[PDB]
């Protein structure tokens, strides 16, 4: 089984949408078109020495196509997302990732360009760069599995999916000023591999806005 | 089996002191600007309520404030004073705060005020949800904290001979709580 | 008797309290009311009234009759606007003094739509076109007629209709804005065409400007800041 | 959408202080005619209520008066005094006003009087609409102001050894308001 | 607080086999959670400074 | 397909009960509770140099739980068994085992502790220890495939199952004195593996009495 998903002028090859977590059980919904497509970010290399990676949302897509154009040329907007993490590796690599979606992921070691990496995303550290096992804020990472999450354990699966509804104190809000979601991908178990295998496996993120809607155009 | 005491209402709605506001009598000797006390309502000071609220991201709650006033003469001197009255003024969000003892805010119709007579039942009000947003944000990943209001306190009696200090304990009890989006709880470390 | 238990809050006077109270004149037959014209049941009924915007708050113009008139003249056709009015009805010195602003100063929060109404007070003969633009919140106001035309606008014809009622919408992240500080939009009037006149008719006309809340407008959380 | 807080009742019916009436104890030392305090009920003093009422031309409203009495000994001397009682007499329109402490008006059956015992709940009455006209005129373009009444105040205890000053805050709350014929509101300038 | 309650414990039944030069040092993680039958009572906040 | 079998306070993960030989076609049967659970023995390491292994039954379970307690505190008893041999290896190992169940497996190079190894089992040799290709008694091992058997050929399968009914000249007999079955696991083909793979793969036995019944308790 190999599903070939499509959104407009974009196509993605998912092994299967078997493990697809919906954050807090709520599917994205409008308030009771073209921007909502697959935007695949620049891959990051997971090595033995990695501590983690993190992107914000909608900050990650501030430059991507219409979801960037609209996100600037409007004032207010809301959007759910579909973060698809593909971590294609061999059968002779081993490790685990924890993909955690975090509402209002306020990081701490704080000045807009600092907490808004954009497309490339930031990285954690193990002692700016926030701490890996803390997620910046003093917070034991074990308890981090409260958040909407999924485990990419290479021995069994090599891709996760996260459907994220719009989560904010407001019905609609300015996307330029204020992020809603924060994706953090941290290695629960370290990478390891056979003798001379590819020593750094790639992690790819495919973000797809869902129920993207904005007001008011200038 | 029963999960009532682990309900949000039972876990949160519990009378917790959040400040101790000290005010002196308007004695005409050398008294400083300690004649009145002002405290912006904020949970970020008491660790118990804060650590319980930072389990969760968003929130909504009415806020029952009880006021326990306790006075005493300062000097060993032969102290005498008729029963004091205390103006406990709640200042809603976005409103001006008192600067002086005889500022106009103590005569403003907007600002609701309690007139507690010393030696009686503790004063009380019930602030409703006063958020512009549809939920109190405990964590906000954006650029330009939430305003609950201010509590100001003074003695109403003016030309008093003997000094009288007084502490107003504020027992805040959140009522009708709702909380969304749980989070890992912080350690007690940075509090 | 009935055993009671005096709770906290007893013997306190909360100025916001609403209890019954004993009448000092209980045998007194009140003068009955009559049907006077003009009963106001709500304060927003006073903010729904088109009151005149003072555009020129300069040192001389202010506190006179000239502070309201916007003078259209014949001078080099500069792309800059005749007027640019920020939509901070409370935090704009021009709209702050209108009736709307006087009612908003009594409140903290507000939400709804405004209707602006410009009015040509020139000659029956004069003809021309103005362009009434509305930049939405967050936008930096239009500096040239082209930038304004591309956005929302109304090509008002001075020759045909003597007024122009543009209605602003309710755009805010919160359900309610504040009455103090941060944007909210800009009305702005440009010449599309320099005003034509016939014979020795004066080439200096005036436009007035009115503002009023709409039926969707509402305020809350009273905040009186009046003192001496 | 909701326009409740901008209703006339919500906009006006808010407890606002309108005076502070000071009275001394009938001490037999050298006391002047400060033994009693008299204040004609009028909104033309407090700017908040006045500026809100002068939005409109005519009006009708009951008038709930609350009284917050706060006393204190004047002298640093070893002050002692049993609990004072205060006669708070409302004088209707067209009635005579007290001239002396022991005038007859304090014994008149007409004039309703409260006997407030110090150190208890604030006193209160509810004056009804006392207008000869069917509406209070805030502006009258004619030739010959409206009478609401008078509030007089005294201490009832008479042969007191130690002087005791006392301030009576009058918190007027108009209730059941109706207003007609709106007007432009005055600037804060001439107030 | 204080007295027993049991012990989870993990042993090797068989030393872990691997194919070719694959690493012979793996990791196991461990998770815990209450069940639907779980309940608590008598709140006791011990948080202070 | 991964079946997770259970017997009381014991659970076993079988890949599939596809190849499950019933010895002589007869399922275990009572004479016309708690002791009957999974007892998993200490694993044995199959190397390149192995000749074989063997256990007896019920001797192997003389110390295991209730099937040992009862087996001693009674005088007479009968029991069928379910010997499950799991020989988990990689895909880069190769070899074959012959699991043979042998009624009255009288061994020969003979003194009770000698012919009753118990839990650990004995081993064969290639020249005490009985001979591998003989099964102690002079007996060509090829013809050993007469016995109730199954071949664990690592290229296709890596576990066998053997259901063993009670086989004795008597209806019921003393388990302390006299074994009924003898399991012998012999490498038909030798182990071999790629370069630096795990050089000794583990063989695990899970014995499960069936229709265990005893008389008379002391």
């Amino acid at each position: 089984r190999v599903l070939q998903l499509t959104l407009g002028n974009s196509t993605i090859t998912t092994q299967e949408a078997a493990n697809s977590v919906v954050a807090y059980g709520r599917w994205p919904e409008y308030l009771r078109v073209a921007a909502c497509r697959f935007y695949t970010l620049d891959t990051v290399s997971w090595t033995k020495e990695s501590r983690g990676w993190w992107w914000k949302l909608p900050d990650a897509l501030r430059d991507m196509g219409l979801f960037g154009q609209n996100m600037y040329y409007h004032y207010l907007g809301r959007s759910g997302y579909t973060v698809h993490v593909q971590c294609n590796a061999s059968k002779f690599h081993q490790g685990a990732l924890g993909v955690f979606a975090v509402p209002e992921m306020c990081l701490a070691g704080t000045s807009y360009q600092n907490a808004n990496p954009g497309e490339k995303g930031g990285t954690f550290t193990g002692t700016f760069c926030p701490v890996d096992y803390l997620l910046g804020n003093g917070t034991l990472l074990g308890n981090a599995f409260v958040f909407p999450h999924q485990i990419i354990n290479l021995r069994t699966n090599n891709c996760a999916t996260l459907v994220l509804p719009y989560v904010n104190s407001l019905s609609i809000d300015s996307m330029v000023k204020h992020n809603n979601w924060g994706i953090a991908i941290l290695p629960l178990a370290p990478l390891n591999f056979a003798s001379e295998s590819s020593p750094e496996i790639p992690i790819t993120l495919t973000i797809a806005p869902m129920c993207c809607e904005f007001n008011g155009l200038r | 089996r029963s999960r009532s005491e682990s309900s949000i209402e039972s876990f949160f709605a519990r009378g917790a002191c959040v400040t101790i506001m000290t005010v002196d009598n308007p004695a005409s000797t050398t008294n400083k600007d300690k004649l009145f006390a002002v405290w912006k309502i904020t949970y970020k000071d008491t660790v118990q309520l804060r650590r319980k609220l930072e389990f969760f991201t968003y929130s909504r709650f009415d806020m029952e404030l009880t006021f326990v006033v306790t006075a005493n003469f300062t000097e060993t001197n032969n102290g005498h004073a008729l029963n004091q009255v205390y103006q406990i003024m709640y200042v809603p969000p976005g409103a001006p705060v008192p600067e002086k003892w005889d500022d106009y805010t103590w005569q403003t119709s907007s600002n609701p005020s309690i007139f507690y007579t010393y030696g009686t039942a503790p004063a009380r009000i019930s602030v409703p949800y006063v958020g512009i947003s549809n939920a109190y944000s405990h964590f906000y990943d954006g650029f330009s904290l939430n305003d609950f209001g201010i509590l100001a306190v003074r003695v109403v009696n003016d030309h008093n001979p003997t000094k009288v200090t007084s502490k107003i304990r504020v027992y805040l009890k959140p009522k009708h709580i709702r909380v969304w989006c749980p989070r890992p709880p912080r350690a007690v470390a940075y509090y | 008797g009935l055993p009671v238990m005096n709770t906290p809050g007893s013997n306190q006077y909360l100025t916001a309290d609403n209890f019954q109270s004993p009448c000092a004149l209980p045998e007194f037959d009140v003068t009955p009311p009559i049907d006077i014209p003009g009963e106001v049941k709500n304060m927003m009924e006073l903010a729904e009234i088109d009151t005149m915007i003072p555009f020129d708050l300069s040192a001389t113009k202010k506190n006179t009759m000239e502070m309201y008139r916007v003078r259209l003249s014949d001078k080099p056709h500069t792309d800059d606007p005749i007027l640019c009015l920020s939509l901070s009805p409370a935090s704009d010195p021009r709209l702050s003094h209108t009736m709307l602003g006087e009612i908003l100063n009594y409140y903290t929060h507000w939400a709804g739509s405004l209707k602006f109404t410009f009015l040509f007070c020139g000659s029956m003969m004069a003809t021309g076109k103005l362009l009434v633009s509305y930049a939405p919140p967050g936008a930096d106001p239009p500096k040239k007629r082209k930038e304004a035309m591309l956005g929302t606008h109304v090509i008002w014809d001075i020759g045909l209709q003597s007024s122009c009622t543009m209605v602003v919408p309710w755009i805010s992240n919160t359900t309610y804005r504040q009455t103090i500080d941060t944007e909210g939009g800009y009305i702005s009037v440009f010449y599309q065409t320099r005003i034509v006149v016939p014979l020795s008719t004066p080439r200096e006309m005036d436009i007035l400007g009115f503002v009023s809340a709409c039926n969707d407008f509402s305020v809350r959380l009273l905040r009186d800041t009046t003192h001496i």
